[PDB]
């Protein structure tokens, strides 16, 4: 036994957009619309006031983020 | 016509039923951390604060079981969770440090 | 039950069944990491713990940190898929909270939790809300709604085969939870196929409705035609380029890119209404129940018959009368409808 | 934190593609396996010369060091007939011995992972984000298709066509802190010494610690014990023990007093060293045969010896 839901892929069709500012346009209708490429991020960038800190102060602060 | 349901459906078959007592002690807990008796108190001052604030939301509900009291369990982990490492050494007869 | 693994007995019952014996824990041999730690960093770390805690009893839920997985998952005998499920929707409530020691320099305290965990007999992921858009009818006068009372809520396609579900007694622990769920077969007129009630309802002409759905078509029912469209019988339209019709503008949509369907396709099915149906919807003033899928000629006749019968001719409302004995007649005999209005009219 | 998470979540179709495919997480995964970490070739196989190091410039014990690793205790009590050539060798007693490990004579290449030597350009005072970009160009401008860096990026003790564009050069000090950096990687072996003797430097040759030697040497090596030759015999040693000073050739190196330091090279290696970028070849190879393979096939890489190169201590992440 394996799970896995098609819940958000039911309908057989997608509408995509190239840039997020496209959503703007007018002859658009009410309706989903997907930017076409995936957002990508490390949490090491993401975090600068851990890079700063040393030690067990470090390990502390993230797991209060995580 | 037809829209999607996003959400799982589950079908029930029956419910268990289950107690836990979580029981919380901070003595053992500054044994081990080598803790001082200064850092002792704000242990105890930090435990308070998070039980004292649950306590003040919540009233009681009779639960259908026997008393916790009567089981063997209970017991057994009270009494190490107090008096695991406690022992009592008499002398022959009383000898003093000369 | 004396044990966990009891649980999954065959010849028990939908019920509440408890563990008669309590689970006892010490938190200090649970929380392993806090045990390494020294000083105030062993501090910090359990208050991390004992506010998270608290914040999952706030919500109702558990905090799995303090029960062993495998051992529940080795008393339960489930697969890793379910126990995520049994794990997600499972709620907890706090009995007693109770100071047992306090020194300056110690404390002692006790909880009692109480859980109950659902046990799944199936779960169902790929599913469908119905809506029921029905059709139009035009009778002796009067404009009619007429719609079938489906004996299916949800419809369910996993791969291929397609499944018609009603639910009952259902609630929300994120997911959907349903006491009862019985399988049913869609409607028509034979034997295999459910009988079910077809519902008639008087409206107002003229009658329009437009949805636009999200995909970028329109969903239509009207009582009269424009851009091409037939009256009466419901359609989804789309368009290549953007044009008003019935008073709003009809946009083409955006291009999109295909994938696997998983929509439903329903049988087709003929249904035959009383000659009078427009009559019938309209004397009731309430939304009423006509006919069967399944039904005989005969049974649907003798329905409205003696009512029908008894909306007889009056002194005080004669020409009234006539009038609707005309519309009544026109498609059965033509001949006799002209004559009837032109006295009507005289 | 992550586990407990995943054990309450299924799986959910989401109908856009695989990111497998996207540039962005390709080079973004590149990176944070493999930004830093470098490949390094000698003209040919030539191992460093001595097992003994002499190197005062390093303080001794009595912070920590990373060289106190390598460093040889003098002990008063030693078994009888004990000699420092029946276990260091060739090496000074008080001094530092350099295992054979480190010595082997057929290692042609030195893979490395760590940021410690970037030139100017690199600042941890600066961004990740920007120090990202930074490196990003610096290997894009340093490298034609290929991971091979052009010279330019080398320091002059590499090549003689280095500017320093990507690395800084070793100095004197780098020894107490990145040990086998050194030992792998200089090109020649240069000495640092305040002990009476080298460069036949006698005590009357002069022209609180002022002028005068570390460590004098004394007539000769010898052990005495009382009807127990075996475990516990008093040690009398060739040379002084610095553990009263400790501080000597580290201040005498910041020049605090005058004192007759003695410096002698020699050559190793070839200043002919070639480089490779592995993050470059990531993403270079990936292109071709996807990043799945790539990505397991250059981490195993950096498993080549038995220990992943990566998960060492940075400044100690060193290996032939
Ligand atoms: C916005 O969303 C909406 C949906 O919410 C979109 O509308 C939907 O768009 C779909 C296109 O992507 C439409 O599907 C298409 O339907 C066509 C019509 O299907 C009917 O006619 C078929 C042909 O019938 C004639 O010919 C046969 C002999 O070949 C004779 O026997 C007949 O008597 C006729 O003469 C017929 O096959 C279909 O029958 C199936 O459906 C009905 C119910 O509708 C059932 O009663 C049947 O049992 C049958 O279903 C079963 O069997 C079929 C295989 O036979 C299986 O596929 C089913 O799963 C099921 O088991 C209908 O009577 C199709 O012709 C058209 O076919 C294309 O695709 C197939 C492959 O799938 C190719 O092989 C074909 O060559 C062709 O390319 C396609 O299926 C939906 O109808 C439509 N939905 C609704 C409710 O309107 C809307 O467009 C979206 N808009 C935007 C902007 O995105
Ligand atoms: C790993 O590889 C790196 C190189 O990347 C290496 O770092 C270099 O190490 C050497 C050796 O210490 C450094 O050179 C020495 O610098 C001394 C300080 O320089 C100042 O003074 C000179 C002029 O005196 C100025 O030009 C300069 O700008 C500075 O202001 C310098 O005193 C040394 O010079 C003496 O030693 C050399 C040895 O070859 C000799 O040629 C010189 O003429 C000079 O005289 C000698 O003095 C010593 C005692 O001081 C005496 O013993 C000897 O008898 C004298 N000999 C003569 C002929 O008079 C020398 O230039 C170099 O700067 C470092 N470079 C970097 C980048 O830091 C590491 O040491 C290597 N590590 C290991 C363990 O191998
Ligand atoms: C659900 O499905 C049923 C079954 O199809 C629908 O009911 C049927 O509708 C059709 C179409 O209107 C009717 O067809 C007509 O049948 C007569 C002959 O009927 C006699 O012979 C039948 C032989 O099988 C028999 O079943 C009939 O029995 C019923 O009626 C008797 C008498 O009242 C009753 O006692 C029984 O209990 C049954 O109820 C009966 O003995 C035929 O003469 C008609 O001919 C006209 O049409 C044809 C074709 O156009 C034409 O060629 C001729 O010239 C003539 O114009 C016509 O074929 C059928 O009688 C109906 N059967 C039943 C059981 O009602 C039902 O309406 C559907 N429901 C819904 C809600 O849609
Ligand atoms: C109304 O229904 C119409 C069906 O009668 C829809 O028309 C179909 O629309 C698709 C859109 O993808 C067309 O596909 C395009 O085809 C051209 C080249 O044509 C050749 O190739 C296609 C298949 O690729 C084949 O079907 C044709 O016969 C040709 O051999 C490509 O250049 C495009 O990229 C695209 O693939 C269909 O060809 C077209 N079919 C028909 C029968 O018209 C119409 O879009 C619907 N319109 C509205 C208003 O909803
Ligand atoms: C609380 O304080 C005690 C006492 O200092 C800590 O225990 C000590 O931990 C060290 C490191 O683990 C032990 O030293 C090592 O012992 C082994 C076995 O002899 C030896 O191989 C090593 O060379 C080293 O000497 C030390 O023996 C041990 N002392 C005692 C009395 O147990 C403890 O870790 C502290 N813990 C916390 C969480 O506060
Ligand atoms: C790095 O390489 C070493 C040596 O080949 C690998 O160590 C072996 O791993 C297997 C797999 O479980 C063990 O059964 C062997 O006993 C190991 N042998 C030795 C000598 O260690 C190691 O798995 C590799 N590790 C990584 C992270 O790549
Ligand atoms: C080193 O290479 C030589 C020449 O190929 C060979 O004889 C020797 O066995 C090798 N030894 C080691 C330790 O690799
Ligand atoms: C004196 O210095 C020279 C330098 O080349 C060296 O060859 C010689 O061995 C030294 N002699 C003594 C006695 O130290
Ligand atoms: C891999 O093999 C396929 C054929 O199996 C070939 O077309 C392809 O060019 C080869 N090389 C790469 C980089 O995929």
């Amino acid at each position: 036994a394996k799970l896995r839901s098609m819940g958000y892929a039911l309908t057989g069709a997608v509408q995509t957009l190239s840039q997020i500012s496209d959503i703007n346009d007018e002859n658009l209708q009410q309706g989903i619309y997907l930017l076409r490429d995936h957002v990508i991020t490390l949490m090491e960038a993401t975090l600068h006031d851990i890079s700063v800190m040393e030690g067990m102060f470090a390990v502390q602060h993230l797991h209060t983020h995580l | 016509y037809y829209e999607p349901h996003p959400e799982p459906i589950v079908v029930k078959e029956r419910v268990l039923g289950l107690s836990q007592i979580l029981m919380i002690n901070s003595e053992n807990i500054a044994n081990n951390a080598n803790l001082t008796q200064e850092v002792k108190k704000l242990l105890t001052e930090m435990v308070n604060e998070e039980m004292q604030s649950l306590s003040d939301v919540m009233i009681d509900f009779e639960i259908p079981l026997g008393d916790p009291r009567d089981q063997e369990q209970y017991i057994h982990r009270k009494c190490y969770q107090e008096f695991a490492n406690c022992y009592l050494v008499k002398y022959k007869e009383p000898k003093p440090w000369p | 039950l004396s044990q966990i693994s009891d649980i999954n007995d065959e010849n028990l019952q939908q019920g509440i069944y408890l563990l008669r014996d309590h689970v006892i824990t010490l938190m200090e041999a649970t929380l392993h990491d806090i045990s390494v730690m020294e000083g105030m960093f062993a501090v910090q770390h359990l208050h991390t713990h004992l506010n998270h805690l608290k914040t999952m009893l706030l919500e109702r839920r558990i905090d799995w940190t303090y029960m062993s997985s495998t051992w529940l998952q080795q008393q339960l005998q489930k697969s890793d898929d379910e126990m995520k499920v049994i794990k997600r929707i499972a709620r907890s409530l706090v009995y007693y909270v109770k100071q047992t020691h306090s020194s300056p320099t110690a404390t002692a305290w006790e909880i009692g939790l109480y859980y109950e965990l659902v046990i799944p007999k199936h779960i169902y992921l790929n599913n469908w809300n119905v809506v029921n858009i029905g059709h139009l009818v035009k009778s002796a006068g009067q404009l009619t709604h007429v719609t079938i009372a489906h004996p299916y809520e949800i419809i369910n396609k996993e791969c291929v085969e397609t499944i018609y579900l009603h639910l009952e007694d259902c609630t929300r622990q994120d997911y959907v939870i349903c006491d009862v769920v019985k399988i049913v077969q869609p409607c028509g007129n034979s034997s295999d196929t459910s009988d079910c009630p077809v519902w008639a309802e008087a409206v107002k002409e003229p009658f329009v409705q437009v949805n636009p759905l999200k995909n970028g078509s329109y969903l239509v029912l009207a009582s009269s035609t424009d851009c091409q469209i037939p009256p009466y019988v419901p359609s989804i339209v789309t368009v290549n380029e953007t044009t008003s019709c019935f008073g709003l503008d009809f946009k083409r949509p955006l291009v999109a890119e295909e994938r696997l369907s998983f929509e439903p396709r329903l049988p087709n099915l003929q249904l035959r209404l009383p000659h009078l149906v427009g009559i019938i919807a309209k004397i009731k003033g309430i939304k009423i129940e006509v006919t069967s899928s399944g039904e005989s000629i005969k049974e649907q006749i003798e329905r409205a018959k003696a009512e029908l019968l008894r909306l007889d001719i009056h002194e005080g409302d004669t020409p009234a009368w006539i009038q609707q004995l005309a519309a009544a007649t026109k498609d059965v005999w033509p001949a006799a409808a002209s004559a009837l209005q032109g006295i009507g009219n005289f | 934190e992550m586990q407990s998470l995943s054990d309450v979540m299924i799986d959910f179709e989401i109908p856009l593609g695989d990111p497998r495919d996207q540039e962005q997480y390709i080079h973004r995964k590149c990176y944070q396996e493999f930004a830093n970490c470098y490949l390094v070739k000698y003209k040919e196989p030539k191992p460093w010369p001595k097992e003994g190091l002499i190197a005062d410039q390093c303080p001794l014990p009595g912070n920590r060091q990373s060289i106190w690793d390598y460093y040889i205790k003098v002990e008063s009590i030693r078994p009888a007939n004990w000699t420092t050539k029946s276990k260091y060798g060739q090496a000074r007693l008080g001094s530092f011995y350099i295992p054979s490990s480190l010595r082997q004579i057929n290692v042609s290449h030195v893979l490395f992972c760590s940021d410690q030597l970037y030139s100017k350009w690199y600042n941890i005072e600066n961004t990740i984000e920007q120090n990202e970009r930074f490196l990003l160009n610096k290997l894009n401008n340093l490298t034609s298709g290929t991971s091979v860096l052009k010279k330019r990026a080398l320091p002059k003790d590499w090549s003689s066509q280095g500017k320093n564009a990507l690395f800084r050069e070793i100095n004197v000090l780098d020894i107490c802190s990145k040990p086998e950096s050194v030992i792998l990687l200089n090109t020649s072996y240069y000495s640092f010494s305040l002990w009476e003797g080298d460069c036949n430097f006698t005590k009357d040759m002069i022209s609180p610690y002022a002028c005068r030697f570390w460590r004098s040497k004394n007539e000769k090596e010898e052990t005495k014990c009382r009807d127990g030759e075996t475990k516990r015999c008093l040690y009398y040693p060739l040379w002084d023990s610095p553990e009263s000073t400790y501080d000597f050739g580290y201040l005498a190196y910041q020049k605090n007093f005058p004192s007759p330091i003695c410096i002698e090279q020699q050559k190793i290696r070839d200043q002919d060293y070639e480089v490779y970028s592995l993050y470059q070849e990531c993403k270079i190879a990936s292109k071709a045969y996807g990043i799945d393979t790539v990505l397991f096939s250059l981490k195993n890489f950096l498993n080549y010896t038995g220990t992943p190169v990566n998960e060492m201590p940075n400044a100690r992440a060193f290996v032939g």
